[PDB]
């Protein structure tokens, strides 16, 4: 019943606030039961790295700012530590994605419309 | 050297300020010092002020 | 004390341009003591109403020239400055004047109002000389005083203007040439008193007895004052937008709380033993009422205003 709260806030706050696990832990519960509490229901929320690299993947095709905002924008922690996760995620270097005229759906995680 | 000229002509207007200088047709310059209001102008008789 | 105070006698209009009036009985030396104090109002700060701006069609500029036309451009503004229009409810108005043809347009030519009486109908405008030309010109009238000329309008207010609109150099003074005489009212016993007599010569647009009743609602009002004279902002807001972090605030709006008035007085045990609320969710409780200064179940004496509405 009740983390619903958590699902489309963090739809709208992979930003600004840098919500960590303790941060998320702001939500009621503990750090450990906020685990299995969206476990069993998702099947999958740490989802929100996805968030954070879905979340960052709106700035390099759809708006025209550089690369170096975007490490640090939506929450990570540096521009090896993004595509250290872009690397493990998408398969790709950004600098080889963006200027890509193509563009699909391999690596890019879904938000959760539960 | 040039390419083309462009000049442009402006006008204006112009009214009685102080430090306007003023005379008449015998030599007696004058600056106009002080603009002073219908009322506290002299009046005559007969209404007419100066 | 053997005071006495002088009244209205009559009011001798030769036309609507020249006119008398009287005043009488003064004491001794009271025909001056009242008399330039009118002269000196009459002429400053005494209302009415100019024309303001000109918009006219086929010229762009007021020193152009037009097509078909005597005089210049800017002889028609030095000839609709003396103008004189009496308007009866309202300080901003307009009118339109459209003619053609061949001959002199006058002040009948132009379309009226219901409520701007035409004083002059023969000061002269213009003048036309073929037979094919036309004219919109759309003269703008305020009411005011003195002889600002908007170009204090212009240097006070930076609107941005259409390109095409002129500006009058206006008075709005209607009362041009006013003078006064002091002759000796008769009453039997007393000799020494004297009469106002106060002559106007104005244009029109006026009744003289506004004019001179409106001069003692001027000098009264400074003759009164030489005798008359000698809540947190946080605890304010609903309990959404008290900007909180993910769920701590927005389910205690489920318990129709939504003022942080009513957040203070709930207890806290019960509020926090329904099974919505979260057991980190209570150190922002234990914020904003340690941060403010505030206790637990402390009666707050008004916490809405006269707006009470919810989501």
């Amino acid at each position: 019943g009740i983390i619903r709260d958590l699902l489309i806030w963090l739809e709208g706050h992979l930003d600004q606030p840098l919500s960590l696990d303790n941060v998320a832990a702001k939500a009621g519960y503990s750090k450990w039961h906020l685990q299995r509490m969206f476990k069993d229901v998702t099947g999958h929320i740490g989802y929100i790295r996805a968030r954070r690299l879905s979340k960052s993947a709106v700035a390099l095709r759809l708006t025209a700012r550089p690369i170096l905002d975007i490490a640090l924008q939506y929450r990570f922690d540096s521009q090896q530590t993004f595509t250290r996760a872009f690397k493990k995620q998408f398969a790709q270097t950004p600098a080889l994605y963006r200027r890509s005229p193509e563009w699909s759906a391999f690596g890019i995680r879904p938000p959760l419309r539960l | 050297g040039v390419l083309k000229i462009v000049k442009v002509y402006l006008a204006v207007k112009r009214r009685i300020q102080p430090g306007d200088k003023m005379a008449g047709r015998h030599g007696n310059k004058g600056v106009i010092s002080k603009i002073n209001p219908i009322e506290d102008m002299p009046y005559d008789e007969n209404g007419t002020p100066v | 004390t053997e005071f006495l105070k002088p009244r209205l006698v009559d009011i001798e209009q030769v036309s609507s341009t020249h006119a008398k009036v009287t005043l009488e009985p003064l004491e001794r030396g009271f025909g001056h003591t009242l008399g330039n104090a009118l002269r000196r109002i009459l002429l400053s700060s005494m209302p009415g109403c100019a024309v303001t701006e000109v918009e006219i069609d086929g010229v762009l500029h007021e020193y152009s020239t037009k097509e078909g036309v005597q005089e210049d451009i800017l002889e028609i503004l030095l000839n609709l400055k003396g103008l004189a229009v009496r308007v009866q409810g309202k300080d901003e108005v307009i009118l339109t004047l459209n003619k053609s043809g061949i001959g002199p347009v006058t002040a009948a030519d132009i379309t009226h109002d219901g409520d701007v009486e035409i004083v002059k109908p023969q000061h002269v405008i213009c003048h036309l000389t073929d037979e094919n030309a036309s004219i919109s010109m759309r003269i703008k009238v305020q009411r005011g005083r003195g002889y600002v000329p908007a170009s204090t309008r212009i240097h006070s207010e930076e609107d941005e203007r259409p390109i095409g609109r002129l500006l009058v150099d206006a008075c709005y003074s209607p009362v041009e040439r006013i003078a006064y005489n002091v002759e000796a009212a008769r009453v039997e016993q007393r000799t020494d008193l004297d009469k106002l007599v106060i002559e106007m010569e104005t244009n029109g647009t006026i009744d003289p007895e506004e004019a001179i009743r409106r001069a003692a609602t001027i000098l009264a009002e400074q003759l009164e004052a030489f005798v008359d004279l000698r809540f947190d902002p946080i605890l304010l807001r609903p309990v959404d937008d008290l900007e909180l972090t993910v769920r701590s605030a927005n389910c205690l709006k489920a318990e129709a709380i939504h003022y942080i008035g009513d957040l203070v007085q709930r207890t806290e045990v019960e509020l926090l033993k329904t099974p919505n609320l979260g057991k980190k969710s209570l150190t922002e409780i234990k914020d904003v009422l340690a941060s403010r200064g505030l206790s637990l179940g402390m009666r707050l004496e008004n916490w809405p205003p006269a707006s009470i509405a919810d989501e």
